[PDB]
């Protein structure tokens, strides 16, 4: 059984709707287990200045109490039956999703209805609740990798409430209200933006009728009219740096505007940021790693986590970089970083091509491997793309994308685009905005 | 801040403004500062009257 033929095996994903709006999707291989979850359209996307961090507040109060289940007594039947709970809120998707055993399907489909329809949002809780997110503000203040991408959402789309953070700013979550979270569900929380899925021993015929007997009270009105349309955000390639000369490494974030979930252009351009790949001090590979970059970085002990990114949003990316080093490399990383993506702009081999479709290849089987991976793309595949995108037809686009389908799209993204550099740290090195916007080009090609 | 995006185009600039001084001083006016006494032979015969140097 060749690698083709696995890939047709690839059970499917059937899709249903009922009425409400809400699509079940399931998938079914062998599994006992399964994981449960839907997915809700919703994020700091959706979220103007006055409540921005209203979403994160209400998956913080999701699961502490229910009009049904009053208080701790749903963490009491979640763990009854061992399973575990989860919840998730990007910037565009806010997601719960149980992870339990698949006979225990029908009381997992019937805990995510009171968690997602019946909320309490509880005055009290919503007091105790304050003080958790404003610690875990700080918590993530001290995740120094966290504040280097909000610095990038607030440097490179700005006005646009996609450099809102997720969280939001300490002074929203400092005076929100019951009115302004039950807007937020009201407004957001509503069928037609909402994936049911599950992936093990989930028969797809159950979820339907589970769904149909548990799901179908959803409403798919929007209050009076109000409907929360789609604001298309703009890539405003710019700079900000935050030095503080106290912290050991100097976190750097560098993007450009990268395509939308269903520009075809992904698969290229992850191809070829498998090119430049990723590397940790700890990796191991030195200087044998293929990657020019990589190899480059651990002859001269440069860098210490440096990793590309395809932060990819509905209209628009983030397609870049994100490089931990010393203070007195950085100024050396953004040549030779810079300097590889040229090299993909101008004389992309296919030797390098080849290994960076096996690396995709690799990536997207590998990712897909367990239930609760296999159940966040089916949510997440839904809504980004509309239908879960076969294995198989990854492996034909993957078949598509050549050296000049590579060195086309990587000219057309990242050749003279402005970039959206953003420091942290004692970076000094960096070099200025001029010098970046300059390496964007080489004067030979 | 770094030299080559900056002042290297200002002092292209200033470099250019000085070329135009100076194309204005050698274009329009070649002996406007300069003594005309000098296009005379230099004879060790006659005081100039005056003697003011550049």
């Amino acid at each position: 059984a060749t690698y083709a033929q696995a890939l047709q095996s690839v059970p499917e994903t059937q899709v249903s709707q009922l009425d409400n709006g809400l699509r079940v999707a399931s998938e079914q291989s062998s599994q006992p287990t399964c994981t449960v979850g839907v997915w809700i359209d919703a994020g700091s996307r959706y979220e103007n200045e006055k409540n921005n961090g209203a979403g994160y507040f209400v998956e913080h109060l999701a699961f502490k109490g229910t009009k049904n289940r009053p208080g701790s007594a749903l963490e009491k039947e979640v763990e009854s039956m061992g399973a575990h709970l989860n919840a998730y809120s990007t910037r565009e998707h806010t997601a719960y999703y149980i992870k339990a055993l698949s006979k225990d399907l029908p009381k997992a489909v019937e805990l995510l209805a009171d968690i997602v329809q019946n909320c309490s949002l509880e005055d009290s809780q919503i007091e105790k609740e304050r003080d958790v997110i404003l610690q875990e503000l700080q918590e993530n203040d001290s995740s120094m990798r966290d504040v280097v991408f909000d610095y990038l959402h607030a440097t490179a789309f700005q006005g646009t409430p996609l450099a809102q953070s997720v969280e939001g700013p300490s002074e929203n979550v400092r005076k929100l209200s019951r009115a302004d979270l039950t807007e937020y569900v009201s407004q957001h929380y509503k069928a037609p933006r909402m994936v049911l899925a599950a992936a093990g021993g989930v028969e797809h015929r159950q979820l339907l009728d589970l769904a149909q007997k548990h799901f179908s009270s959803l409403s798919g009105t929007y209050v009076e009219d109000a409907v929360p349309a789609f604001t298309p955000c703009r890539f405003t390639g710019s700079e900000i740096r935050h030095r503080d000369d106290a912290l050991p490494l100097a976190h750097v974030a560098i993007a450009v505007e990268g395509p939308g979930w269903a520009n075809p252009d992904n698969v290229p351009l992850q191809v070829a940021n498998a090119i430049i790949g990723h590397y940790d001090s700890t990796y191991g590979g030195g200087t044998h790693m293929s990657s020019t970059l990589a190899s480059v970085a651990a002859t001269r002990k440069l860098c210490q986590s440096f990793q590309t990114f395809n932060i990819c949003y509905a209209e628009t990316g983030l397609l870049g970089a994100h490089f931990v080093c010393d203070n007195m490399s950085i100024d050396d990383m953004m040549f030779f970083l810079q300097g590889q993506w040229m090299r993909l702009c101008t004389s992309a081999t296919e030797s390098e091509v080849v290994r960076g479709k096996n690396i995709l290849r690799n990536a997207l089987v590998s990712h897909l491997d367990g239930t609760t991976p296999v159940c966040e793309d089916i949510g997440r595949s839904l809504l980004t793309y509309g239908r879960r995108i076969p294995l198989a037809e990854w492996e034909s686009r993957i078949a598509e994308v050549d050296a000049s389908v590579v060195r086309e799209v990587c000219s057309k993204y990242f050749y003279d685009q402005c970039p959206a550099v953003a420091g942290l740290g004692p970076i000094e090195q960096l070099p200025d905005y001029n010098r970046i916007r300059s390496g964007m080009f080489w004067l030979r090609f | 801040i770094p030299f080559h995006p900056y002042y290297t185009i200002k002092d292209i600039l200033g470099a250019l403004f000085m070329m135009l001084i100076l194309l204005i001083l050698v274009l329009f006016s070649p002996d406007l500062l300069g003594d005309p006494d000098n296009y005379t032979p230099a004879n060790p015969l006659n005081t100039p009257p005056h003697i003011k140097p550049e």
